[PDB]
């Protein structure tokens, strides 16, 4: 399907992107 | 079926009275931080913090020294050393600003764009890469590091009228821009001679790379000026004057987006997301993080929210975010990080706060 592979592509690449954001060193 | 829902919490007016081009809620700010969010429009750049029941209270703003600027859009980085959030803006004269929003203050500025610049964007992965789109018919990618022109993608193949959108897709591989020339574009930063281009800025006058030809070009999903553009994982999203967002990719359905030559002449439209009363040029759509919601404001102030989970662009279709005050262009929408808060700014300087339920 389409839809469902495009969705995972989302999940998996906004995850990495999440993943990056809760790492991130401040002050 | 939609099953999102939202209330209108509170709204003000900024007392410039003039436009609202842009609106952009802080994506780098951490969990439990304040949710903050700037806006665009004349010569001013405004901040504000979103607190419980509503409240939105006004943390300070810019007002630039040249009362003939109008700033077009923003957009939030943070600083690779010192980790405090940095503010880009830029519109009619051309001149990129990078605000520190502590102090609302102009830190450095850019100038060179042969005209107004219509959108700025962050790489998603690199906070130091920042695209920005002209009136001149070209794209920009500066390193705000180094202070340093990476490249210039226009030219012979580049866009023939003003570009008016651009969006990197999630791991920072690609572009796609749009225009009044009424083409989508295709640009490749994953290429040796980009990644090597990229690696040389950050060693470093500077010599910029001049990109003439793009990876892709297409003139058959819309028949007027294309004002916005997104990525949809490996498909896109854009629209025009005709309303309505077309869900779309290059090739055949089957094809690969990595696998796309750059002569190919192919385009599958997968879908439309249709709406009314929203066929005035300047009118951006927007989308929430991880990408499961879908906002686009109309000309008589009425706010669209599609579900992006539910697969046929009809069943998709939210609840109607109205008003009976909001009667205004809502040129831009926002959504806070975590999808709990969508803003909307409109063509009378006026900010409308809707809370999900
Ligand atoms: C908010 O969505 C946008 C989508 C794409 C591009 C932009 C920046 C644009 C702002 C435009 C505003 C505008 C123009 C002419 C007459 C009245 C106007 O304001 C009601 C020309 C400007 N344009 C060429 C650049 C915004």
């Amino acid at each position: 399907s389409m839809f469902s592979s495009n969705r995972q592509k989302i999940l998996e690449r906004t995850e990495i992107l999440n993943q990056e954001w809760k790492q991130r060193r401040i002050q | 079926k939609c099953k999102y829902s939202f209330k209108c919490v509170n709204s003000l007016k900024e007392d410039h009275n003039q436009p609202l081009f842009g609106v952009q809620f802080n994506w780098h700010s951490k969990e439990g931080d304040p949710l903050v969010f700037a806006t665009v429009g004349s010569n001013r750049v405004t901040l504000y913090e979103c607190h419980s029941q509503g409240e939105i209270r006004l943390l300070q703003s810019y007002v630039d020294a040249d009362a003939d600027e109008n700033f077009y859009t923003c957009a939030w980085t943070y600083d690779s050393n010192t980790s405090h959030p940095l503010l880009a803006v830029a519109g009619s004269r051309g001149i990129i600003r990078i605000i520190n929003p502590i102090t609302m203050q102009c830190i450095k500025h850019y100038v060179g764009h042969g005209n107004a610049i219509n959108e700025l964007k962050f790489h998603p992965r690199d906070p130091n890469l920042l695209l920005s789109v002209s009136k001149d018919h070209a794209l920009r990618l500066w390193n705000i590091q180094t202070d340093t022109l990476v490249a210039i993608f226009g030219g012979v193949e580049g866009h023939r009228d003003e570009v008016l959108s651009a969006d990197y897709d999630l791991l920072g591989e690609k572009i796609m821009s749009c225009g009044m020339d009424h083409s989508l574009k295709l640009w490749r930063i994953n290429s040796k001679r980009m990644m090597n281009a990229i690696k040389e800025s950050y060693d470093y006058p500077f010599i910029s790379q001049k990109i003439h030809f793009p990876d892709f070009s297409t003139r058959d999903i819309h028949r007027n000026y294309v004002d916005c553009v997104r990525w949809l994982g490996d498909l896109i999203l854009s629209k025009s004057c005709e309303n309505a967002i077309v869900c779309w990719k290059p090739g055949k359905m089957e094809d690969d987006i990595d696998k796309i030559k750059p002569s190919e002449s192919n385009v599958t439209i997968l879908g439309r997301f249709d709406y009314s009363q929203c066929d005035i040029w300047y009118m951006r759509f927007s989308m929430d993080f991880w990408q499961k919601m879908l906002a686009l404001g109309n000309q008589v102030g009425k706010l669209y929210v599609w579900d992006l989970e539910v697969e046929d662009p009809h069943k998709a279709k939210c609840t109607t975010l109205t008003h009976h005050k909001c009667g205004a262009a809502i040129r831009q929408t926002s959504f806070s990080r975590d999808s709990s808060i969508l803003i909307a700014v409109c063509d009378d300087a006026s900010i409308w706060r809707w809370d999900r339920l």
